[PDB]
């Protein structure tokens, strides 16, 4: 509803949608240095 | 205006809201007042 | 604490009747003090989740309502007297008194001004 | 809209990590995600997103309890319209109402509510200072009498506990002036001069000389007990 | 005791007495930093 409000809820989606990519390459790069 | 149209004999009877002064009251005849209001600014709405 | 005295006996009666609920619905599925203990110390899994739910709520009420309370009485009350303006000089009732020094220009002042 | 903005978030970040969670699985069923999200308020390396978010959501929950304190730092008869008025009888306490005799409003009233006469006798008084004193006493409920009065009379209260009702409602301003006898020419000299000191500022300065005057939490306490004692009952029977 | 000590601001049936005096101090310190915030 307010400026803050709006701020966060636009805000957390980006940062949710950036941490599911940023998983899902951290879990293949950690297997691949477990790995080698 | 109104005054003028009034006394050129355009009109008789004035029925608007049109306010009292001195000078208009020196020449125009003016009946009981409907409300009594004055003056205030108008300010556009301004966002947070 | 004179913020609203007869409004402080309500938290104690319901942080109070919270104990026994609890202690009832463990026994149906620890004895004296235990669940007094895990009350206190979570104000410091269904029905058990439920309850740590609402004793959150209950903190995060009684905190708000005290912030607010606080912030309300810190420009309520102990923050005034603006001169002429005032109309309370105009009409001065036996509370207040107003007295100076005879045969001063006070007096002069007092006498040549109207109103 | 924030109520459903939360409710449309607390749905996304109740499976957010249960996906993390199943991907991590080849731990266990959605009890771990419920403990985890009624835990994260207030007091493995894909706990670091969770984590931030909780104290972004502690931050956030700071701010609206700040805004909600500072916002917290800023009734009776509507008028003659209402239904007590015409019937006093209604209410076991009966409407004490009364206005001094042989004045002027009597007779506008008489012209309006001509059947209003029956109750005021019964509380007529013999001065408007009486009636001040037959409120504190409690002899009357209400005093009906012209409005600049009773405006003067509020100002000079002593503890300001008389004060005209509403935000000053006026009903048949028909505003008095100064009187003159038929057929005097003296009218058209009058107006004039008192229509040019109303419009110099006479009447403004003026006004300061003469017109003096001096100018919920129980309930959602209750509302959410009751809702707790309602989810407690609920769960129990469940 | 130096550990339980700092360890209790902020986040044996004698801890009762030190978990009250803990919440009265965590009041303590929330009326002080409201003071601070309302001062400026
Ligand atoms: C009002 O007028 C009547 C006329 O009969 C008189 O008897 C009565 O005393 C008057 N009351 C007041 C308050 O002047």
């Amino acid at each position: 509803t307010f400026e803050n409000m709006a701020g966060v809820f636009m805000l957390v989606a980006g940062g949710i949608v950036a941490g599911i990519f940023l998983i899902f390459i951290e879990i293949a790069y950690k297997r691949h240095k477990d790995a080698r | 205006g109104m005054m003028g149209e009034l006394l050129s004999g355009q009109a008789d009877m004035i029925v608007a809201p049109l306010t009292i002064n001195n000078e208009r009251a020196q020449y125009i005849e003016f009946s009981k007042p409907f409300k009594y209001q004055g003056l205030t600014i108008l300010v556009k709405k301004e966002i947070p | 604490q004179p913020f609203q005295s007869t409004l402080w006996l309500l938290v104690g009666l319901s942080v109070h009747v919270v104990a026994v609920m609890l202690y009832l619905l463990d026994r149906f599925s620890l004895t004296l003090s235990s669940a007094m203990w895990f009350s206190w110390g979570v104000l410091l899994s269904f029905s058990a989740r439920i309850l740590g739910m609402v004793w959150a709520g209950f903190a995060m009420i009684i905190v708000a309502s005290y912030t607010a309370n606080l912030a309300a009485f810190l420009v309520l009350d102990r923050p005034r007297i603006t001169g002429i303006n005032d109309p309370r000089l105009r009409n001065p009732s036996d509370k207040f008194i107003y007295a100076t020094v005879k045969q001063s220009s006070v007096d002069i002042y007092f006498r040549r001004q109207v109103c | 809209s924030v109520w459903v903005m939360m409710f449309v978030m607390l749905l996304i970040v109740s499976a957010i990590a249960v996906f993390v969670f199943e991907y991590f699985s080849p731990s266990f069923t959605i009890g771990k995600a419920i403990w985890l999200l009624w835990g994260l308020v207030f007091n493995t390396t894909s706990k670091i997103m969770v984590s931030v978010w909780a104290f972004f959501a502690v931050i956030f929950l700071a701010s609206y309890t700040a805004n909600l304190a500072a916002f917290m730092i800023q009734d009776q008869v509507t008028g003659l319209s209402d239904k007590k008025f015409q019937r006093p009888h209604d209410y076991s306490p009966p409407f004490r109402f009364g206005t001094v005799p042989n004045g002027s409003t009597e007779r506008n009233i008489r012209n309006n509510y001509p059947y209003m006469h029956q109750y005021m006798t019964k509380f007529n008084q013999k001065g408007v200072e009486d009636a001040l004193v037959s409120l504190k006493t409690g002899k009357l409920d209400a005093f009906i009498y012209d409005a600049a009065v009773l405006n003067y009379k509020a100002g000079r209260d002593e503890g300001c506990k008389l004060v005209t009702i509403g935000s000053g409602y006026i009903f048949a301003t028909t505003g008095y002036g100064i009187a003159l006898q038929k057929g005097s020419p003296w009218k058209r000299q009058i107006d004039l001069a008192l229509l040019q000191f109303v419009g110099d500022g006479e009447m403004e300065e003026l006004e300061t000389c003469w017109l003096t005057g001096i100018c919920d939490n129980m309930a959602g306490v209750f509302y959410m007990l009751a809702a707790a004692m309602a989810l407690s009952l609920i769960t129990f029977i469940w």
